[PDB]
């Protein structure tokens, strides 16, 4: 009555046939040698993330799809900067969840593929799709681990993966229904069922205007639909005094450019433009569900960003929490004004660490488009901490400039201490990161621009097309390796 | 931000 | 009769007064304090890069411009990447020297500021102009050390400079004059100047076609200007037969786009499309003049990007050198179609290291701008000479991503084996570097964009407006590491 | 349909007016020897009086083609023909009146109306149908040049029309 | 190359 997902390794050059995992040569016993028999009956062997499916093998298994999942020894690539057994596990799994799916099967057993995190990731991920507005959908699949051995690292991989998915539903969902309010509600419930240690304040106009978040402020006025600012707190160290870690995300929920207003084609991607504060509030729900031992704040302010006659104005000047003064050039260069004031507020916390991520601009996808996300940091070591995750989750990063070449281009302005579009065209996402730096003091910040990684097409093998979540696996495998040290 |  | 040109650092919290250089300090002595004085009642202190002039100090420098030099101490800034001291003293110095060119003085003495190599490049580079074409020309400046301590590392600079400005030279001048057989024959009278160690061949249409350059001979085909592949040797190893470091630069001599043709705005620009075989022909020229003792061979195609009845048509296949097939979809992604042949070619020199350089991309202006040169490479070794080499030069190289996630977007191709633009407009300098790639099986290959180098405005203060001749310094201080092992 | 297809396919550096006349010869010949071919030159062109095809033609190196096919199925010799006609520019740049970059490539296949026709010529000779079939398809680039057709330019056709 |  399920469905079975089986794993076959590439034949290397001593071998007299490919392997299969210990699940598939088992599975194999057990039907007195029909699968090896059948595979080799249909002909050429499968490669990394090829798929065959035969039927009839097993009363339990009508239909048994096998994944080919490369060289079994593969590791670290460090031409790619991943592990590429991981990778090539996830794309595997996802490739033979898809076909037990297309034949309508509602339950699947996965074979751990020797990493069973990597294996439920690929399943989980590979599944997700956002239908809940379609009448015609897919049949929901389960996914379970085959076997009984490797359950925790089953477990992690399906948590890391809904986190990530967490972030995919929040940024695929229309504007008009994930609201400034909406994405509010539903980062709060999906907190606080992760754990009891945990506050939530949906902060309203009146507590932004009291902050003097002025920056923020002008953006969000265009829009009838009223502003938040999002605070999440996750109490996870035993000492409550320990200083936390804060994220800071971009909530831009819908981006018309403003009166800098963008062109028609493709703008309804824009109601990703809150894929900042997704990625790293739903990082925190999994760093919650993790029960990381660390103390860590989330900071969203979210708001639309549209034309109207109370919009802001090109060469408007705004007054930041810090009391810097920013001339708004370009309306649609509206995600650096919302992070200035979330990013002052950041410092109030004493944090150890301020991570921000951005779908910032269109010149970070330009640069290095769905390949990696974009890291500008004033810390190495953070960085490098970073990069280390990355490597381990397949969702990479690469780090980019902060230089005061680009600095001297957003603070050479006509009528204000910072201008909020460069003097020129070029390294957009440099100049914008370096106007960033202007609300930051703290020695171990990171802009992550996520723009380029907001939608996958089908760079990622086990991301169907839609809005890709990235990089929030990376963030949490970086939580979780912070919290051990 | 757009490029330009 | 001549000017001179001292430092001063900015005064640290411990000293009573800023201090000038040992020269400074000099100085004043001979003028009985005066310089001190005057420089007291003139006002606030001089910081770096600020610049003062004071009249009739001494009968032999009626013109003496005191120089800020930021702080003595600074090192390697490692939040900038750079030796941040040796930058003060070229920003300083090309700022003194321009003063002293505006008094119409004819000779000036630069104090060595305690790194002569330093304040040689600020004055070599800070007064270069080209001029060869206009009747009103600034007075020409000769620059001397101040002093006969610092001579080699004086003149160090002066050939560094020097290298850098032949690469602002080739790269600045009309097409019209520029064209292939021209930069051929000014490269070869430079490199035998340098050293009789070097044997250069001017290779004609029949040898290209003889090579079975096909994908570069398609490129040529639309002007009416003959093509060259300009292959230059120089022998500096002790022994003949050590393996060469192989240099590869893009030659467009004009960039109209082709039949894919440029919008008019700013199009002038695209005489430079030859700097990448600027800056590598430059630096190979300098390293002769350093009698580096290493094996080098530099190769440029060259021909001109033109529309006409004979020109490359979008979907036009044509074949490289090593047979693979090449789909040309957009005819102003010229650059990688001669680099394909060229790369190939460079294999059959058993080289140690290929590095290619080429303005290549719009992609990559929009990247990074002006701030550093895009690195793709296949070797972290690599990677990091060029980066430490970087440093010292001040003239920036910053890794972008090698991986196949860019290559899989250029090898899916309707006609043929690779196509020349990607499938989609993201990551146009990463896919761009995947195409390369694709005609590389060399371990340590590196490929520089230099596209958002190819000119300055203000951003490096030592070069005036115009093409900068990036990275040319960097890749002479390569060299030179090299050589030394 | 899947000689049209490799016709409309193939790049254009290698489907030129005369590449193409060959292989359309090529085929039709190898279906019946009730079969006639012309691949008419520019002299031809021009003493036709063909003013308004040669301005076209005139902008590229690539010299142009007069294609002109016969099918004499009919078991009467002089039984009037049915006439195709089939556009044949295999590249299209717009000429002085430039295109736009993007997928540009895909006017390689600007020759597909002499494709499909010739190419249905070639099925039905094929098909041994009994009746008597013309083909023409006029055959050249449209490129810009220091001779191509400028804007506003007036040329006579055949009929004398300008 | 353009972008694009
Ligand atoms: C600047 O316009 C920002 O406010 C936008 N949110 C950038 C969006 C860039 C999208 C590129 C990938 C499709
Ligand atoms: C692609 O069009 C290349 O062939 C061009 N040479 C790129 C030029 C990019 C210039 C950007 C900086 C002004
Ligand atoms: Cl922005
Ligand atoms: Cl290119
Ligand atoms: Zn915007
Ligand atoms: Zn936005
Ligand atoms: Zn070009
Ligand atoms: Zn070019």
């Amino acid at each position: 009555t399920k469905g079975l997902v089986l794993g076959i390794y590439s034949k290397e050059k001593e071998e007299d046939e490919p392997q299969f995992t210990s699940a598939g040569e088992n599975f194999n016993k057990l039907v007195s040698g029909k699968l090896r028999e059948i595979l080799n009956i249909s002909g050429p062997p499968l490669k990394a993330g090829k798929t065959r499916t035969f039927y009839g093998l097993h009363e339990d298994f009508p239909s048994v799809v096998v994944v080919g999942l490369g060289k079994k020894t593969a590791g670290i690539d460090e031409q790619e900067n991943w592990h590429e057994g991981k990778e090539n596990i996830r794309a595997a799994v996802a490739a033979g969840c898809r076909q037990i799916q297309d034949l309508e099967i509602p339950s699947v057993e996965v074979d751990p593929c020797g990493d069973a995190q990597a294996a439920a990731e690929g399943a989980v991920l590979g599944l997700y799709e956002y239908d809940d507005l379609k009448q015609k959908r897919k049949v929901v699949v389960s996914a379970k681990l085959h076997g009984s051995e490797d359950q925790e690292a089953w477990q992690r991989g399906v948590l890391f993966a809904s986190g990530q998915n967490l972030a995919r539903r929040l940024m695929e969902t229309p504007a008009n229904e994930m609201t400034p309010t909406k994405f509010a509600e539903i980062v709060e419930e999906n907190l606080k069922s992760a754990s009891i240690k945990t506050d939530v304040f949906i902060r309203p106009k009146s507590w932004i205007e009291e902050q003097e978040m002025g920056s923020f402020l002008s953006v969000a006025k265009g829009s009838e639909e009223p502003p938040v600012f999002l605070e999440i707190h996750y109490k996870g160290s035993p000492n409550a005094s320990e200083p936390p870690l804060v994220f800071v995300g971009k909530g831009i929920t819908f981006d018309s450019g403003g009166i800098s207003i963008k062109a028609a084609a493709n703008m309804d991607l824009m109601r990703a433009d809150m894929g900042g504060a997704a990625t790293i509030c739903s990082a925190i729900v999994s760093a919650a569900k993790l029960d990381l031992p660390i103390n860590i704040v989330g900071l969203a302010p979210l708001c639309e960003n549209m034309p109207s006659g109370k919009a802001n104005k090109p060469g408007d000047v705004v007054r930041a929490r810090n009391g810097k003064t920013i001339q708004v050039d370009n309306t649609d260069a509206e995600g650096r004004l919302i992070l200035a004031d979330a990013l002052c507020y950041a410092h109030t916390f004493n944090p150890k660490v301020i991570i921000n991520a951005a779908t910032l601009t269109g010149a970070m996808d330009i640069a290095l488009g769905s390949g990696a996300t974009g890291v500008f940091t004033n810390s190495s070591w953070l960085w490098n901490k970073l990069f280390e995750a990355s490597i381990e989750t397949g969702d990479r990063v690469w780090r980019m400039p902060l230089f005061e070449h680009y600095t001297r281009q957003v603070i050479d302005c006509q009528l204000a201490d910072v201008n909020n579009i460069g003097k020129y065209r070029s390294a957009g996402a440099c100049t914008a990161a370096a106007f960033l730096k202007e609300f930051v003091t703290h020695p171990k910040w990171a802009h992550l621009d996520i723009a380029g990684v907001m939608t996958n097409k089908d760079e990622v093998p086990y991301l169907r097309k839609g809005m890709a979540g990235r990089p929030t696996r990376t963030l949490i495998e970086f939580l979780f390796r912070f919290s051990q040290e | 931000a757009l490029y330009y």
